[PDB]
RNA sequence: GCUCAGGAAUAAGAGCUGAAUGCAUCUAAGCUCGAACUCUGACCUAAAAAGAGACCUCUUUAAGGAUUCCGGUAAAAGACC
RNA sequence: GCAGCUUGCUACCUCGAUGUCGGUUCUUUCCAUCCUGGCCGUGCAGCAGCGGCCAAGGGUGAGGUUGUUCGCCUAUUAAA
RNA sequence: AGCUUGUAGUCCGUAAGGGAGACAACCCAGCCCGUGGUUAAGGUCCCCAAGUGUCGACUAAGUGUUAAUACUAAAGGGCGUCCCAAGCCCCAGACAGCUGGAAGGUUAGCUUAGAAGCAGCUACCCUUCAAAGAGUGCGUAACAGCUCACCAGUCGAGGUU
């Protein structure tokens, strides 16, 4: 099925809406282009 | 047709009416939004240019339905007491052959606003001044100058 | 109050620490360990068991240097000392993958059926164990323990199907 | 405008397209060791080609198992003398000749090439070299050889080619030892190749002299209506307005063939002795026949008759060992038919 | 005879074409491979890589890959080198990768303002970096 | 596709009248273009024995006529040679209508096929009456 | 007929360690990976590289070269062998 | 806002001439990438899509109409 | 628009020489010949005469190293970095982490046999309590362990807008 320990690194992060980039849990702010709206990564 | 075109100002006012023919009329609907007959609002916020420009009455109209649906949104149908305190007065013109006899035609009409002008005047209560904000930062990302929001009235009521 | 940007690191015994030329070497129990630790503006001093990091300045980039070169001194002590251990998970769903270790490198085989194995190399002194269904990682280099564990976890990326229902791979549960 | 795409005519990895400088090939890099000392390169003279019928030992091939005709280029391969010893000393600024020791005895024929080393220093002149790797002034060593051709008959020259061939060892003490055991003797190409392996063969090709655009390049011709308003052989254009000049790259005539040229992958088919083995009834065309030892190789290989090919072990060789090839009949009807 | 280990290549350039144009010594410098140039290794690296890809073959600038002759053009370039003078200066100037095998055990001297150390900051890379980046043995 | 033994040199290009030499209705096809053949610029597409062209039928029945189809060269006058070093040619040029995968549309192929497409379609191999 | 790669260093990106900002953080230093790109490696060319090279041999009225001669593995003339 | 690859505007150069359009041939460049390589997201199960990022090394063809450019159409093609 | 058409001053036209890389008209300067001196504009790391000049800061982007300029990219954004100021919290212990409870309410009403706190429209829901809402999450065909908005102890200095 689906494996938590898994699921914490694959899916556990958050996405950038203007550039898709992979960011922390944590993450406010993204990363590569500093966008300050981020989406959890959508595991469904 | 942007914008860009009739923004900057190198010209003389072209406002007599009674001397032209012909003005598309304004875009903007209402200057008053919000309580109209309420006075008693502690906070006054106000988005000023800060160059000297004109705006077209479709920017003007953009602002405004931007800044007035955001302040409907959050503080409420009554929550609030918005105006645009300037009018398109200017008529702006285009040229639709070549250069000879290029006096253009009437196109629309822009307000020509100088530099700390206030444009819109926003009143609210003291917990929605920071929604009151972001509705003129909203409503000056559709106008083509440059734009701060000061504080007039209640400048000790929010810090 | 006062804002002071100098760090005190405290040398636990059987560490000897020394900070000859611009490199920083550590010596405990466990091993010995040596990192390069120069920044212009940044200082340090090892002074009676107990190493003090101070930036000449005090912008924010002398804070920032001072704080990682305190954490990396640290984390030096420490795995002279005590050690880190990293533990990831072998997780999988119809294949079973033959995960073993031939020196310096983790050899994965039949990683979604694939024909070909995988490897994942490892760093330093790095102690790689696979105890059953799960990997232990150990050293005396949180680096370099680090690094083993992210190169184990990255080798067994599956690079083009869905994350959701392809959740095959080694993934670390525990970080040094 | 919409352009239809076509890749360049020719190829501008040989450029410039000029004579080569001898008419002998020059080895650039040498491959790495992989067991005993040996030479790493031979010298033959390319004889012609004839065609064998062998059973196709190639592993994985559709044709594996039956027999199939494989066209062969003929090599004699008379023994070549190991005639100097060179180190080589290496620095910032690349490898210098920093020692050679000539064999006592070479022979007289090398006069119609250079005035002979006299038998003179090779004791001390070993040693020095052997000083000179102790104290670890040098790199590397390698052997100069030159062929012997008065023992052929279909090349006319007596005068030897004279060339460096590396040697293969795993360590430097191990070469300077192959070196002095190999210093002054006559080597056998069965010294050097085993068959059915792999070489590099490199020669001048065949000269063609000053040739156009269309045989150099293979640029097109002029087409239809074009083909006979004066420009058919021709290139159609030799820039653009700007720049305002033409290309090193736009196909232009000059000098085709005899420059150096390096095939890869030719394989060993046979290591002959007798050379009535492979001569044809009524001989090799313009050549004669072959009187010594001789080799084939699979294949064409660069270069006319009578040209020195030489042989090297293969620089960037693929496939593992693929064995002696059973060859069972070689062909040696008249190529004049 | 200059040691260039720990110098910034601009300043040592300028130092060293100033004292060729004072017209009275040869120069010798040596581990030019172990100049130093200032500023992050990514910038230095597109610079010099823009600059050794750029010219045409018939007619384009060869800019060079050994750090001895990166340096000597380096300094080639602060010279009037098309001119007498200048031609002299350049030919009075010798650019080693490490010692070479005659001056060694020879008296060296280091340019105190070109030092390496007077710089503020870690953004630097070594000459050496940058020719072997660019496809130069030494 | 699958290799074949021997060399054949692609002698068909596109605008050939070939004889279609099975029961389909096909009597002369004109290939239009060569599966799985990518050309260059100014070169037409070519086809030798084993490969498979989309045709267009010239002749025939009117059912078959100005159809577009698949047809695979099984004789080709343009001499190939086999392994073994003999070079093998015959009297005429000739295809069989087919699909995709190969399979042909007629059952009887008048005519011997080239030994080559064969082996590389087997069923026209078992359609035909003799393999050269 | 032959016509591989392998290695290095990178892009986007994925990570490790990591502070500013006690936590967290792929980043601000630092580190590991990462492309048909780039470099190396193959291959062709290259002492007219003005820092105009290295080594050896032969010989200084010589070594050796050219011309004439018989030719062709070369060749528009030259050159080359 | 960018580009200057459409069309305008303009009249600075050229009227003691800088030979037109389209095609063809040959060479080259740009990247805002069609394919090929590497990635990220997905309303991504796989197959295959859609969107975006890096990347200009190689490729980007054959035909019917039309002078065409452009465009339409045909069958191949990794893409044409 | 280095477009077109006005106006005032000044230039080029017809203006050298000095300086801006070169520059009709930009800066110094209007210039008889020769010599010496000192300056102007502009410059002083090398090219190139004179600073690897001084003091106080900023910039990490080779940004920049571009008086005027036909020769120089915007809106928008930045917890990049350096400043000034004003609110609020702070050794009657903040800010973020380490621990410890989310026991009485309700299973609040929802056609269709089923989303009984996350479709959903509404509250002086407890006497009173340091402490528990008509609900912030990967999760539920109708229920659930596992996460919060909260006061508690923790080392102990600034935190935030
Ligand atoms: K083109
Ligand atoms: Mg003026
Ligand atoms: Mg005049
Ligand atoms: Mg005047
Ligand atoms: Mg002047
Ligand atoms: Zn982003």
């Amino acid at each position: 099925a689906r494996f938590p320990e898994a699921e914490e690194r694959l899916l556990n992060k958050k996405i950038c809406m203007k550039c898709n980039a992979r960011n922390a849990i944590r993450a406010t702010r993204c990363r590569k282009c500093g966008y300050g709206t981020l989406r959890v990564k959508s595991k469904e | 047709k942007p914008g860009s075109m009739y923004r900057n100002v190198r010209q003389r006012s072209f406002t007599r009416r009674k001397y032209m023919g012909g003005v598309p009329g304004s875009q903007v609907i209402h200057y008053d939004m919000g309580d109209k007959a309420n006075t008693s609002f502690p906070v006054k916020i106000s988005l000023i240019v800060e160059e000297k420009c004109q705006i077209r009455h479709t920017a003007l109209e953009a602002a405004r339905i931007t800044a007035n649906r955001h302040l409907v949104a959050d503080t409420g149908k009554m929550g609030f007491y918005m105006k645009l305190r300037v009018y398109p007065h200017e008529v702006i013109r285009e040229n639709k052959s070549g250069m000879r006899r290029a006096f253009g035609k009437n196109v629309g009409t822009a307000a020509r606003v100088k530099p700390m002008q206030k444009i819109f005047t926003v009143a609210v209560e003291k917990q929605n001044f920071k929604a009151a904000k972001e509705a003129l930062w909203h409503a000056g990302q559709k106008l083509p100058t440059p734009c701060r929001i000061v504080v007039d009235e209640g400048a000790e009521l929010v810090q | 109050m006062v804002k002071e940007i100098a760090r005190t690191i405290e040398i636990p015994e059987g560490v000897s620490v020394s900070l000859a030329q611009d490199v920083f070497t550590a010596t405990g129990p466990k091993g010995t360990v040596e990192r390069k630790l120069w920044y212009p503006g940044i200082m340090i001093d090892v002074k009676d068991g107990e190493v003090v990091v101070d930036a000449e300045y005090a912008r924010k980039e002398q804070k920032a240097m001072v704080g990682t070169f305190a954490s990396h001194i640290r984390n030096l002590v420490k795995g002279v000392n005590e050690g880190f251990e990293c533990k990831m998970s072998i997780v999988y769903a119809h294949f079973p993958m033959q995960v073993k270790v031939d020196g310096k490198t983790l050899i994965i085989g039949n990683f979604l059926g694939e024909k070909k194995p995988r490897f994942a190399k490892i760093i330093g002194e790095t102690k790689v164990k696979v105890s059953g269904n799960d990997v232990t990682i150990t050293g005396i280099n949180k680096e370099d323990v680090g690094q083993t564990a992210a190169n184990i976890e990255q080798k067994t990326k599956i690079k083009r199907f869905d994350p959701r229902i392809f959740q095959d791979g080694i993934y670390i549960v525990q970080k040094a | 405008m919409a352009s239809i795409h076509r890749p360049k005519r020719g190829s501008l990895a040989f450029s410039p397209r000029k004579r080569a400088k001898s008419h002998i090939p020059r080895f650039r890099a040498w491959p790495e060791a992989t067991g005993e000392p040996k030479l790493q390169s031979f010298a033959g003279y390319k004889v012609g080609m004839t065609h064998v019928i062998m059973v196709d030992d190639t592993k994985n091939s559709l044709t594996q198992g039956m027999e199939i005709s494989v066209p062969v280029t003929v090599i004699e391969t008379p023994a070549i003398r190991v005639a100097a010893i060179r180190a080589y000393a290496e620095d910032s600024t690349g490898e210098k000749a920093i020692a050679e020791v000539w064999a006592a005895d070479l022979d007289p024929e090398l006069k119609r090439r250079i005035p002979i080393p006299a038998a003179g220093n090779q004791a001390e002149a070993l040693e020095n070299i052997g000083k000179l790797i102790e104290e670890g002034r040098v790199s590397d060593v390698r052997a100069v050889i030159y062929t012997l051709p008065k023992s052929l008959t279909g090349v006319p020259k007596k005068v030897p080619d004279i060339m460096e061939s590396g040697i293969s060892a795993r360590d430097l003490g191990t070469k300077f030892e192959y070196s002095k055991t190999i210093l002054g003797t006559l080597v056998s190409v069965t010294d050097v190749f085993k068959n059915g392996t792999l070489v590099d063969t490199a020669a001048i090709t065949i000269g063609k002299g000053t040739q156009g655009p269309v045989k150099r390049w293979g640029i097109q011709l002029m087409k239809g209506k074009h083909s006979r308003q004066g420009s058919l052989r021709q290139v159609g254009t030799l820039g653009a307005f700007n720049p305002s000049r033409v290309s090193w790259r736009v196909p232009q005539m000059g000098q085709m063939g005899y420059h150096q040229r390096t095939e890869f992958n030719k394989r060993i088919l046979k290591i002959g002795s007798d050379g009535e083995e492979v001569t044809p009834e009524g001989g090799f065309i313009n050549y004669g026949l072959v009187r010594g030892d001789y080799i084939l190789i699979k294949g064409s290989v660069p270069g006319p008759s009578k040209r020195l090919i030489r042989l090297r072990d293969p620089i960037r060789a693929k496939k593992a060992d693929l064995g002696e090839p059973n060859i069972l009949y070689i062909s040696r009807e008249s190529k004049q038919g | 005879v200059i040691d260039a280990k720990g110098l910034i290549l601009g300043r040592l350039a300028s130092s060293v074409a100033k004292q060729l144009l004072s017209g009275d010594e040869k120069v010798y410098i040596i581990n030019a491979e172990q100049a130093i140039i200032s500023g992050s290794r990514a910038a230095t690296l597109r610079e010099y890589r823009e600059t050794r890809e750029r010219g045409a073959t018939e007619f384009g600038p060869y800019f060079p890959k050994r750090p001895d002759r990166i340096l000597k053009r380096t300094i080639r370039g602060m010279l009037p080198y098309k001119r007498a003078r200048g031609r002299d200066a350049m030919s009075r100037l010798k650019v080693y990768v490490g010692v070479p095998y005659e001056l060694k055990g020879a008296e060296t001297v280091t340019i105190p303002d070109a030092d390496m150390r007077l710089l503020s900051s870690s953004r630097y890379v070594e000459l050496g970096e940058v020719s072997q980046k660019m496809g130069s043995k030494f | 596709m699958k290799g074949m033994r021997s060399n054949i040199p692609r002698a068909l290009n596109a605008g050939a009248q070939i004889a279609c030499v099975d029961n389909t209705g096909a009597k002369v096809v004109e290939i239009i273009s060569v599966k799985k053949y990518r050309g260059v610029k100014n070169r037409m597409p070519c086809a030798g024995i084993g490969d498979m062209c989309v045709v267009s039928v010239k002749k025939g029945t009117p059912e078959m006529r100005k159809q577009v189809l698949l047809a695979v060269v099984v004789r080709q006058k343009q001499e190939f040679r086999r392994p073994d070093g003999l070079h093998v040619s015959f009297e005429d040029n000739a295809m069989v209508i087919t699909d995709e995968e190969g399979i042909p549309k007629g059952t009887d192929i008048k005519g011997p096929v080239a030994r080559e497409v064969a082996e590389r379609f087997p069923k026209i191999g078992t359609t035909a009456s003799i393999i050269v």
